[PDB]
């Protein structure tokens, strides 16, 4: 059927591998990073982490039963707010820093005012209506915010209204996390049946799908430019994608590498790929050349997730254990 | 003559595994110690851990001392502060195994009040204990030497000042912590051997564990301490007091096998 | 730290670190369990009853012990992706009712699947494992008009209470290739109730217990 | 979903290496991660 003439456009449009036409480049020379600050305020395992848009206060979640926003520059903390669940696997940060969003087993990823009047952190909203444990809940605006369950289903909420202004449905498998767009008008979405997908919340539905791994897809980003993104599974590969040519571009593996992949992530650049795994050790891809350009082994247990500030000044690695690394 | 021939391979046979035990636990302790929410379990095997280490470290004085057929060639400044050192260690180290005992005892005995009461305070004050009881007590290594060899030729005062103090630390500093590990590690095995729902391999494996430290404590410090009374009862410094420092030696040799080794690594 | 506004910063901050600090001193002496069951198994219908949205959360206190229980229902997600959460929990109470074995949804046989997978489960490699053989009542009625054998083919044993109930707890208790780490401490469900606190509180004993002689050098 | 997604424009592969490639040479004299920041001016010291 259809299936059929869109993987021959998608042979026809390949005519050049990318390592072809990126192999007159200079290669990327051995980069060391070192651990400047270590956060130790953590009492149990972290799972989620977010960075804020000035680039100084970043937000972790974990099991101990709160998540804090700490100060980087200075490793203080500002903020310590209890969490009714103690299972939570998702926290956000907003654009503006006012609010902070953050979910779990529960299907409801509830979202508290940092800033209030009195000066103490209260509970702003609560949106239910998934039925599925939250997998990656971000802010897309002030105004409206987009959620990630295990039914196979994405959700776009207005804060005030607290309802689902759009679902998204399509994906077989559960969907895994998400990334927004710099515009704030694309996003792209993976799930558990070895399969991507991208939606405009516009208009509501898909656009186009995304396969070739084999596991699934458990951290996806997205590239600077916007026209690129990065999709990494349980089957130890990194998967660069085109949506201008929907179709891969580049495979990020190793006969070393056994363990999958946990998080994901793309420099101020994006000429380096930080791909967390299982074995506490996280890998700086070359995305143009697909070379280990470092690696990281300063975790214990394994790298849960890890990010990249605004001005990609530093980079910040949470592990399942009760570590805060921040490199470069 | 044979008894110096004996010390020579037995001091040796000590001192080569002695180090690497203690070297490897050492570690595993201090990351312990550093990890959250640290029980008292982990500052009493640091603590015995720095005994034994203190122990091995002074081997070498008594070793040299020793090797030249029992011959002294050493200042008796040294000397005496090597002794002082030597035996404040194995007190130290006897009274750390008692507080581990009624430890592991009470784990047992009432686990559920055990386990929401622990504070690391209550190590560190049981621990220090055994510090104030080995520091202060073993004074008299100093004033003995200075009134008016090594420990050997005491003179009618120097017999007669030891003798009545050495009852004193065989009873209040040996006595009392051996009673102590004999009543708790019996109460221990009697409340292993009836529970309600235990495994049999690790319920044999507790017991048979209990009944090796038992006998241990029991072997090692046991003629070193009798010696006191035995001396008392002859009115004369006994000779056979290098072998009951010999078998006194080997709980800082075996304790960090028998502590860390007990099937962690086969 | 010198200015008025960075003492302000470390004061604050220390004041979370100190309350973070409070907050984890009570978790240690918490006790947390897992509940599983497969189907209408899942519903934990005998231990949510002592009267004493995904995760369902149950608090409870007994001997001064604080007992809390995470009961998964309506996750109905792939297992895989989020049992790595209830990892270091103090026992797992996994529940598979004796009468299910005629009927078919043949889901005992599912029952044993889904007790496999997390008994052999790499992040369930130190928790014990509770079970409890619920339904003993409609039991007999079911062992009279229908034989064991229906979904025991290997069956090789009479219709006797004492033979047959052992038998469906052999199996489950032979699941486990982690025989020297892992224990099941399994049991029937009487009607009283006081019966079935007990022997969690007795289960939870013996896991308080290894914690403690595994620090102690014992284990 | 698979009539839109057949009718879509899809570019030559070589042109989104090309154009990624131009934003990677772009922007990297602008990315602290490729070129060592030197220790001076930088917050995490
Ligand atoms: C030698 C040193 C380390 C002793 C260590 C003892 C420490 C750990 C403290 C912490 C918790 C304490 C227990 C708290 C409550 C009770 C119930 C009571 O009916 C008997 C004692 C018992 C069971 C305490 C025994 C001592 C105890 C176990
Ligand atoms: C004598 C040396 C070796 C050890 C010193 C501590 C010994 C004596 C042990 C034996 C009895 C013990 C106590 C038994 C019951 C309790 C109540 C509990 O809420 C706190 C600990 C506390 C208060 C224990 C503290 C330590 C303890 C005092
Ligand atoms: C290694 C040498 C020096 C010490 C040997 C003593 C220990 C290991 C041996 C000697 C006596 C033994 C026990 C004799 C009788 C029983 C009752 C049974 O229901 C379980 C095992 C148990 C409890 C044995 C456990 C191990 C045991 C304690
Ligand atoms: C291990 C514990 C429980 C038992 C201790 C008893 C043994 C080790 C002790 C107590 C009585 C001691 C003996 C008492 C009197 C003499 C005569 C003397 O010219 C040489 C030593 C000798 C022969 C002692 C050797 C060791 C000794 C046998
Ligand atoms: C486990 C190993 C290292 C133990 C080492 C200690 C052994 C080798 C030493 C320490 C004490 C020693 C004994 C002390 C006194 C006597 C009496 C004498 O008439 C014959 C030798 C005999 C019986 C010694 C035999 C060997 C001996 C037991």
């Amino acid at each position: 059927q259809l299936k059929n003439q869109i993987r021959d456009a998608r042979k026809a449009c390949a005519d050049a591998t990318l390592s072809q036409i990126t192999n007159n480049i200079d290669p990327v020379g051995r980069i060391q990073m070192r651990t400047r600050r270590t956060l130790r305020g953590h009492l149990a395992k972290i799972y989620a982490m977010h960075w804020g848009t000035d680039s100084r206060l970043l937000v972790s979640a974990s099991q101990d039963g709160k998540l804090i926003i700490w100060d980087s520059y200075t490793t203080n903390k500002v903020h310590a707010i209890p969490l009714r669940s103690s299972w939570v696997m998702t926290c956000a940060y907003a654009p503006s820093g006012n609010y902070v969003a953050c979910g779990g087993l529960d299907n409801i990823c509830s979202i508290y005012n940092l800033k209030t009047r009195e000066g103490n952190v209260r509970v702003s909203r609560e949106l239910a209506g998934h039925t599925g444990y939250l997998s990656c809940c971000r802010f897309l605006d002030d105004n409206q915010i987009v959620t990630s369950s295990g039914d196979t289903t994405c959700a776009l909420w207005d804060i005030e209204t607290g309802q689902q202004t759009t679902t998204f449905t399509g994906h077989t498998g559960d969907v895994m996390s998400l990334s927004l767009a710099p515009d704030t008008r694309l996003f792209v979405s993976g799930a558990c049946d070895a399969s991507a997908k991208l939606w405009d919340v516009r208009e509501g539905m898909c656009r186009q799908t995304f396969t070739g791994h084999e596991s699934d897809i458990n951290a996806i980003c997205f590239f600077p430019n916007g026209n690129a993104f990065a999709t990494g599974s349980d089957d130890a590969t990194c998967r660069l994608f085109d949506l201008r040519a929907d179709q891969e571009l580049m495979t990020y593996s190793h006969d070393n590498i056994i363990c999958g992949i946990t998080s994901v992530s793309f420099s101020k650049s994006g000429r380096l790929l930080l791909a967390g795994y299982d074995d506490f050790n996280c890998n700086v891809w070359d995305a143009l050349k697909a070379d280990r350009a470092g690696v990281l082994a300063g975790h214990d247990n394994r790298v849960s997730c890890l990010g990249v500030t605004d001005d990609g000044m530093a980079v910040a690695t949470g592990s399942w254990d009760s570590f805060l690394k921040i490199w470069n | 003559d044979w008894k110096s021939s004996l010390i020579l391979m037995a001091y040796i046979i000590i001192f080569l595994t002695g180090l690497p035990a203690n070297l490897l636990a050492l570690r595993a302790f201090v990351g312990r110690i550093r990890q959250p929410q640290p029980a008292p379990v982990h500052i009493l095997l640091l603590s015995l851990t720095l005994a034994d280490l203190l122990l091995l470290l002074l081997l070498p004085f008594k070793i040299i001392e020793a090797a030249s057929n029992f011959r002294w060639y050493l200042p008796k400044v040294v000397c005496a502060l090597t002794s002082f050192g030597f035996y404040s260690s194995i007190y130290c180290s006897t009274w750390l195994l008692a507080g581990i005992s009624i430890e592991r005892y009470l784990g047992v005995a009432f686990p559920v009040q055990y386990k929401l009461s622990r504070r690391p305070l209550y190590g560190v004050i049981a621990a220090l204990v055994a510090w104030v009881m080995s520091f202060g007590h073993c004074t008299i290594v100093i004033i003995v030497q200075y009134l008016n060899t090594c420990y050997e030729n005491f003179t009618d005062n120097q017999l007669d000042v030891v003798l009545p103090v050495r009852l004193e630390l065989c009873l209040v500093l040996f006595f009392i912590p051996m009673a102590v590990t004999i009543f708790c590690y019996w109460r221990f095995v009697w409340i292993m051997l009836s529970q309600p729902l235990v495994g049999a391999q690790r319920r044999r494996r507790a017991v048979g564990l209990a009944v090796v430290t038992l006998l241990n404590f029991l072997v090692c410090f046991g003629p070193y301490n009798v010696s006191h009374l035995v001396g008392y009862h002859q009115r004369k410094s006994p000779w056979w007091r290098s072998i009951a420092v010999v078998f006194s030696s080997l709980n800082a040799s075996l304790d960090p096998l028998l502590f860390y080794f007990s099937s962690s690594v086969v | 730290t010198l200015s008025a506004e960075d003492k302000a910063a470390v004061e604050r901050s220390k004041m979370i670190d100190r309350n973070l600090r409070e907050d984890g001193e009570k978790a240690a002496r918490e006790v947390k369990l897992l509940l599983l069951g497969a189907g209408e198994s899942g519903k934990c219908t005998i231990v949510k009853q002592m009267k004493i949205t995904g995760i369902v959360e149950t608090h409870f206190t007994f001997k001064d012990l604080h007992f809390k229980m995470f009961d998964v229902t309506a996750q109905r997600s792939e297992r895989k992706k989020w049992i790595h959460c209830f990892e270091g929990v103090t026992a797992i109470i996994f529940c598979v009712a004796l009468s299910d074995y005629d009927l078919v949804l043949n889901r005992m046989h599912a029952s044993m699947k889904l007790f496999d997978s997390i008994c052999n489960n790499k992040w369930f490699t130190d928790t014990s494992i509770i079970l409890f053989l619920n339904k003993k009542d409609l039991f007999e009625e079911k062992i009279k008009k229908s034989p064991l054998t229906i979904c025991y083919p290997e069956y090789a044993g009479s219709n006797t209470y004492e033979e047959a109930a052992a038998y469906i707890q052999c199996q489950f208790e032979d699941l486990n290739k982690r025989k020297d780490t892992k224990e099941i401490y399994t049991h029937f469900t009487c009607s009283t109730d006081t019966k079935n606190v007990q022997f969690v509180f007795d289960a939870v004993t013996d896991v308080i217990i290894k914690n403690n002689l595994k620090d102690c050098g014992l284990f | 979903q698979l009539k839109m997604e057949a009718n879509i424009d899809r570019i030559k592969v070589s042109k989104a290496a090309a154009d990624l490639m131009a934003y990677c040479e772009a922007h990297a004299k602008e990315d602290p991660l490729l070129t060592p920041v030197p220790a001076s001016e930088n917050p995490f010291r």
